[PDB]
RNA sequence: CGUAAAGCGCACGCAGGCGGUUUGUUAAGUCAGAUGUGAAAUCCCCGGGCUCAACCUGGGAACUGCAUCUGAUACUGGCAA
RNA sequence: UAAACGAUGUCGACUUGGAGGUUGUGCCCUUGAGGCGUGGCUUCCGGAGCUAACGCGUUAAGUCGACCGCCUGGGGAGUAC
């Protein structure tokens, strides 16, 4: 999955705290960057279907979480999207 | 009944955990060495109420029917009913004694039939083949149905020794709506028996103990 | 998911009375609290506590009369996919009075008598016979 | 002094080596007028030994139905097998409105006063039973009064 | 006075052990001529064999009342019958004077079994015995026949209890 | 809707349907009351006239609705925490 | 597209047991062996209950709730356009 050095400066990134690992920033975060990194696997082994099943599903829970952000408070949700590159 | 009275006999034992019919559950105390420990702080209550509503009954004319066929305590079961005027089987129950006791009476009536022709005579009229062939055949009728030979009609309450042993007669006994007191061992089921003595059903002493104190309570009743 | 906590408590009721149950325990609510209580005040339950701050447990204590159930039938009326509202002239009645049919008004829960009586209609929540 | 009502005789067949025997099924009713039903069915070679030991079984197995001035508590549904059956207490003068099976065991039980109708199978051997069912589990205000804690009145007025 | 039911019954735990191979001494209530109805008092009056209550003669030397020590084995085969045997009382005590015999280097008598290739294998109590085939006798005894079914005398050499089998040979003369 | 006809081959998921628990507020849904209206005839109730009935006819109920206004706030919804 | 079958749509809640398997984990005997629990998945019996029966039976086909997919005599026919 992800290492644990690499998710605790995502955590240190996004969060309010290192003990925050649920915010929704946080989680959006992780989740990204598990999507990105994936890319490359997905890249050169295209009939891996098992696996995109789980990338599809991080996908998705990632897209309910924004939209949960979104609709709660828009200016966190304006600052997560322009800091991570998103929704273009 | 003392509560040390009960706990000398070892009432207090049961089957084992794999063996238990999961209705029994407030009865049980609990479990110690893979069996089950009878609560007797239920048994001697509840043994106490039963002696007492079988006080009435008997004190109303009423018959009581001793059942219990396990091969330890028929004995018992028999010399315990014939002590107070009453009425046993101590034998295989015949599946149907209750329901189908119009061929019961049939079988009565045969019995009746044998011993007074044996004793008014006609053996004289008869080959001592045909003599001997007739009194083994009383003898027969007399081992099955001496205990109930007299018994005349339905039953007014039956005493059960091991409910599950016994539970075509509870079961004949819950379609006529006859009253069933019945010792019931952890791994019976309660569920047809109007009064429920929960304790040892195996044990000869404490088999004797629940009969003698049933007996007591019956004399007391018919003298009146 | 969880979606009618109501008929969750109901369908303990039914299902604790078939297993002979002596109480039963579920999440409270101030909703689960007033229909314990009106079924108290008519007596097909015996008893009702609330244990707990943060997580309420609510347990009713069950009743039994010849080894049979008090309650004989219990069934939700207005299920959340269909609503069924009443007026006071509209307001039915179970076993032609024998049982109760609990009623939200807007003085609230109440019986389908005390309902009448008080000239008002509401929600029709549960049959109780 | 007791009212009996035959609902149904059929003819069974059993076959065997040498062909088929013919034997007969009576389903048979009594009931005492003012409450008490019982139901029988019995077999038998020839059709009047049949409706006797029906008689005779019918008069056992019977149970007490608590009636209100020949009409029913409140609305009743019985279910057994695939006959599902429904009754309802009628005013005066309605009389019986029911099937043959139900209006037979209704009639023998004194209901003077009643709506029903049978639902799914009409089989006549489980409609009286579903029918007698959902007559048993009737009660009366006295005995929900009995069971709720409190009086007649307090359930009524 | 509510005398607690727990403590009464733990009184009898300690007095009762419910556990197979614990040996308890129990009163025989009555002898039939095949079955002893030994109530040791755990469920039922356990019918023990009478066989088992013959001595070597066939006769019974127990009576109405007289304790014996048995050997538990459970409480109940599904017909709710406490199984005791005097057998395994006689294997324990057979153990005791092995053992005991042993610190004493006594000799016992006992009859040659068989043969097998490391040596003999004889009874002694109803216990099987090993006797080594080049330690049977001092003198090179071709007739093997004669070693077979009399009463030798040996000395518990080895007692195995992992086994069940007890090392003997003519010793001590 | 296991075998009688009837559970998509399986998963994700947009629109849609439903939604844990507490407090406040809203009066949308909901309930109560009132007003207007719901043509007349027909159905129903109590009567009246053709010698009875069909038929004609008086008064009423009903026309379960729609809209407006003033209230109730338990439940569902909105909003806030 | 398949008898893509458990011929049993997805999810949540409640309801007596037993014998196994597999995979974690806590405590305690002196621990290894061994005794007490506590989870996940899984097979076979079986009570209530349910079913037309067969059977299902805490992995329900029981008791309910949310949403969806279908069914309406057989043949013609999964055929014609
Ligand atoms: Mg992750
Ligand atoms: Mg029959
Ligand atoms: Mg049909
Ligand atoms: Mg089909
Ligand atoms: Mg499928
Ligand atoms: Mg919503
Ligand atoms: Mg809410
Ligand atoms: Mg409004
Ligand atoms: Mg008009
Ligand atoms: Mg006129
Ligand atoms: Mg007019
Ligand atoms: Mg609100
Ligand atoms: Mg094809
Ligand atoms: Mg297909
Ligand atoms: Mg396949
Ligand atoms: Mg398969
Ligand atoms: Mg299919
Ligand atoms: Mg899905
Ligand atoms: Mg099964
Ligand atoms: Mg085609
Ligand atoms: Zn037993």
């Amino acid at each position: 999955s992800l290492s644990t050095e690499a998710t605790a400066k995502i955590v240190s990134e996004f969060g309010r705290d290192a003990n925050d690992t649920g915010s929704t920033e946080v989680q959006v975060a992780l989740l990204t960057a598990q999507i990105n990194h994936l890319q490359g696997h997905f890249a050169e082994h295209k009939k891996d279907h098992h696996s995109r099943r789980g990338l599809l599903r991080m996908v998705s829970q990632r897209r309910k979480l924004l939209d949960y952000l979104k609709r709660k408070d828009v200016a966190r949700y304006t600052q997560l999207i322009e800091r991570l590159g998103l929704r273009r | 009944v003392s509560m040390r009275d009960m706990l000398k006999a070892g009432v207090h034992f049961g089957h084992q955990t794999r063996y238990w019919n999961p209705k029994m559950k407030p009865f049980i105390f609990g479990a110690r060495n893979k069996v089950h420990i009878i609560n007797l702080e239920k048994t001697v209550p509840m043994f106490n109420e039963a002696l007492a509503e079988l006080n009435k009954i008997a004190s109303r004319k009423g018959k009581i029917l001793f059942v219990g066929t396990k091969r330890a305590a028929s004995e018992a079961v028999k010399d315990a009913a014939l002590s107070c005027d009453q009425f046993f089987v101590n034998h295989r129950w015949l599946g149907g004694m209750l329901t189908n006791w119009k061929t019961v009476r049939q079988s009565i009536k045969r019995l009746k039939d044998l011993e007074t022709q044996s004793q008014d005579g006609t053996f004289d009229k008869l080959t001592k083949k045909e003599a001997l062939m007739r009194t083994r055949e009383l003898e027969k009728l007399e081992n099955s149905l001496g205990g109930i030979k007299d018994m005349g009609g339905l039953p007014d309450a039956l005493f059960v020794i091991d409910a599950d042993h016994e539970h075509i007669a509870i079961k004949e006994a819950n379609n006529l709506g006859i009253p069933v007191f019945a010792i019931v061992d952890t791994n019976s089921d309660p569920d047809g028996v109007d009064f429920v003595i929960p304790g040892n059903d195996d044990a000869i002493r404490a088999v004797t103990l629940y009969l003698g104190a049933v007996a007591a309570t019956v004399r007391e009743g018919r003298s009146q | 998911s969880m979606q009618d906590p109501i008929a969750d408590m109901l369908t303990r009721i039914r299902n604790g009375q078939a297993a002979n149950k002596a109480a039963v325990t579920m999440p409270s609510s101030k909703l689960k609290v007033a229909i314990a209580n009106v079924l108290k005040e008519e007596g097909f339950i015996e008893d009702f506590k609330v244990e707990g701050d943060t997580k309420p447990e609510l347990e009713l204590t069950l009743k039994y009369f010849q080894g049979k159930a008090v309650v004989e039938s219990i069934q939700r009326v207005s299920r959340p996919g269909l609503r069924i509202y009443k007026r006071k002239d509209e307001l039915p009645k179970v076993m032609a009075g024998l049982g109760i049919a609990v009623v939200s008004t807007s003085k609230g829960v109440m019986t389908d008598r005390a309902a009448r009586q008080a000239g008002l209609g509401g929600e029709i929540i549960c049959y109780v016979a | 002094e007791l009212q009996e009502k035959l609902i149904a005789v059929n003819r069974v067949s059993k076959t065997v080596k040498g062909g088929r025997i013919f034997s007969f099924t009576a389903l048979t009713v009594v009931g005492d007028g003012n409450g008490r039903v019982g139901f029988g069915y019995g077999k038998a070679r020839e059709v009047p030994a049949a409706i006797q030991k029906a008689m005779e079984k019918a008069r056992r197995n019977m149970i007490n139905v608590a009636l209100n001035n020949g009409t029913l508590q409140h609305p009743v549904k019985g279910v057994h097998t695939g006959s599902r059956v429904f009754m309802q207490p009628a005013s005066e003068g309605t009389g019986i409105i029911a099937g043959g099976a139900m209006r037979a065991v209704l009639e023998v039980a004194g209901v003077h006063n009643v709506l029903a109708k049978a639902y799914g199978s009409t089989n006549p051997i489980n409609v009286v039973r579903a029918t007698i069912d959902g007559l048993e589990n009737m009660n009366s205000p006295e005995m929900v009064a009995a069971k709720r804690g409190k009086s007649v009145e307090e359930i009524l007025g | 006075m509510t005398e607690s039911f727990a403590q009464l019954f733990e009184e009898s735990l300690k007095e009762i052990e419910t556990r197979p191979g614990s040996i308890v001494r129990g009163v025989v209530v009555a002898i039939d001529k095949d079955v002893v109805l030994v109530d040791a008092g755990l469920k039922s009056e356990s019918a023990i064999p009478a066989e088992q209550f013959k001595n070597a003669q066939g006769e019974l030397e127990i009576q109405v009342g007289d304790e014996v020590d048995v050997a538990l084995d459970a409480v109940e085969d599904g017909f709710g019958e406490t199984l005791l045997s005097r057998e395994k009382a006689k294997r324990h005590e057979a153990w005791i004077t092995l053992e005991k015999a042993y610190e004493d280097a006594e000799t016992v008598t006992g009859v040659i079994n068989g043969k097998v290739k490391g040596g003999f294998t004889v009874e002694l109590n109803g216990i099987r015995a090993f006797l080594p085939g080049s330690l049977v006798d001092v003198r090179p005894v071709r007739d093997t026949l004669h070693l077979e079914g009399k009463e030798l005398e040996f000395k518990v050499i080895k007692l195995d209890q992992k086994r069940n089998n007890v090392v003997v040979s003519r010793r001590a003369v």
